[PDB]
């Protein structure tokens, strides 16, 4: 009573519906009644990977700009410094902020 | 079965503002229609009653100033009905102001706002909004509502 | 007619938090409206004991004239409070916002909207109460107080 | 008592934010469950049908100016979903940021959405937060609730 | 033919009409609303053209020095002193638009 | 007739509930079926006196800030300056100017 990746459940109790390329999709077996929606790069950010039926799409922040836990929704500008009495131990990645130690 | 409501989210005239005229109303699970209908953007009124309207619009936008002039927002949504009337009569105004200071990078506004208005057979209800160019359309961050209350 | 809900809106004409908020305007058919509730002193009165869903939108317009410098910093805070068999009126909801720290702020748009579900006995009394009640433009769409029987 | 509807206050996975699991149920005018129960901050369905799902959460601060950053702060609550599927599903987003002056003493930003919903017997549905260090759980100002609607 | 004419709404009893309230409430066309459209106000950051009639809803403008697009309806935006380096102003500001500039 | 300061109503008509000090309170005699929650001290305030079954929590503004009837939500600080200072800024208001 499940529909494979790529799919989800129809109207027609033993029936499977595919995913639309580029519109929605699903992850894992389900009985879902409709295909979850892609997600859209923004233009703070750039696509990775396309949205296939079987995984949302994959974006990543511009370069100098991330996103971390807390700032979920729109790409910050990259600290310049590490805070009073705080060194530099890690550069600045798409998924995260400088990291500083002391 | 006789149940009178309707979620409608968002696809990638003398009336003030520009309406949203690009709402979905058939994904199983985030949006629906049941005993309402959508047209032009518009949702239609089938049973008379006193309707709960809702609507949430997502105002998101990067934005490094310009060395000139200010680039202060005026962020409005309007919540209009269409009746046995020429003109479209306002139910609800929400409105909110972008952030003054020049060191704004962005700006991440969603703005909702609901109440109870008492409509007629075919009557039809839409959202409009100022600045349209900056509505985020993810089907989570801006849609339009009603039921039967 | 046995339908329980009201929507009532603005009219330019205790130990609770702020300002209450006593100029609604009930009739007016398609814009405002009771139906199983009435209004009193700016309280809606209840008549059914149940579940209501309790809401408010309140808005802060406001042109401001930064001189000399501070204090601009508005606090702009909608209560919504219930009278009941008790002296004290008890807060039910609050919704919060705080005006634009820039000194560049020419103007100031704020809608607070809130609602929820509350038991209510019959006889119970709900009102709004604001902050800065002076920057409270009451323009019949923008500023508003209804509730509708849920349970 | 055939209502089917909750109502709770705050108290002092691939999941977007942190979940806020720290609800209170049961006083007797404030808050309240019928015909639905809470499990580690989930509400969970009993009866299937369309439900109008809401949240306030209060974001309530104090801020000192970072020294080597901006004090911008990204406000999100979101509203999700688990049913017959691995992963939480996003039913709603609302956010705000915070004030970008560098002259900011304070910030009050309360955020409030709902929406109706069909659900599922045994579906739950809970709220997460980005900066939920920065929530303010006083029962009138972060809230949660539901009501069936169809 | 079922329709009230301006300044005017229809009433409870189903054949009836009821006037407008000069200066409440208005009707700009044949209509068959149960009530009348409530008069606008300006705001203190507009000035009075001309006032609400049964027939016609109040006419507000901008004051002298500021105006109101069609993005910037809430409130009255101060208009731009100059334009940009390198650009000359085509147009002055009105109550509905700032300068232009080309 | 009513339950008194400290208590409220139970489901049995004439049966009173004690409120959990510390969580909850009623400061008069009543027939409320649960007692009002405990007002938690914020972190720009100082607490005066702790929450009794019978009195709520009682906050104040920390030093050099204050709170009055139109900023009730977060204490602001004390202006540094003025017109010359006829008052001094207290909890519940900022420098009277003259
Ligand atoms: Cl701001
Ligand atoms: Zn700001």
């Amino acid at each position: 009573e499940l529909c494979p990746p790529g799919s989800h459940r129809s109207e027609r109790p033993g029936a499977c519906n595919r995913c639309t390329e580029g519109v929605g999709y699903t992850n894992a077996s389900n009985n879902l009644f409709a295909c979850l929606p892609c997600t859209a790069c923004k233009s703070d950010e750039e696509e990775r990977s396309p949205c296939t039926t079987t995984r949302n799409t994959a974006c990543q922040c511009k370069p100098g700009t991330f996103r971390n836990d807390n700032s979920a929704e729109m790409c910050r500008k990259c600290s310049t410094g590490c805070p009073r009495g705080m060194v530099k131990v890690k550069d600045c990645t798409p998924w995260s902020d400088i990291e500083c130690v002391h | 079965p006789q149940r009178v409501a309707a979620h409608i989210t968002g696809t990638r005239e003398k009336a003030l503002g520009r309406k949203i005229n690009s709402w979905e109303s058939s994904r199983s699970g985030h949006s629906f229609l049941s005993n309402l209908h959508l047209r032009n953007g518009e949702l239609v009124i089938h049973e008379k009653g006193f309707y709960y309207i809702y609507s949430q619009t997502y105002f998101r936008f990067q934005e490094e100033i310009k060395e000139n002039t200010k680039n202060d927002k005026q962020m409005v949504q309007y919540i209009y009905k269409y009746t046995s009337y020429p003109d479209p009569i306002l139910l609800m105004k929400s409105a909110r102001n972008s952030c003054w200071s020049k060191d704004a990078e962005y700006g991440l506004y969603s703005i909702y706002q609901g109440g109870i208005f008492e409509l007629k057979e075919n009557d039809r209800i839409f959202v409009s909004v100022t600045n349209e160019h900056l509505i985020d359309m993810d089907h989570e961050a801006s849609f339009f509502g009603a039921f039967l209350v």
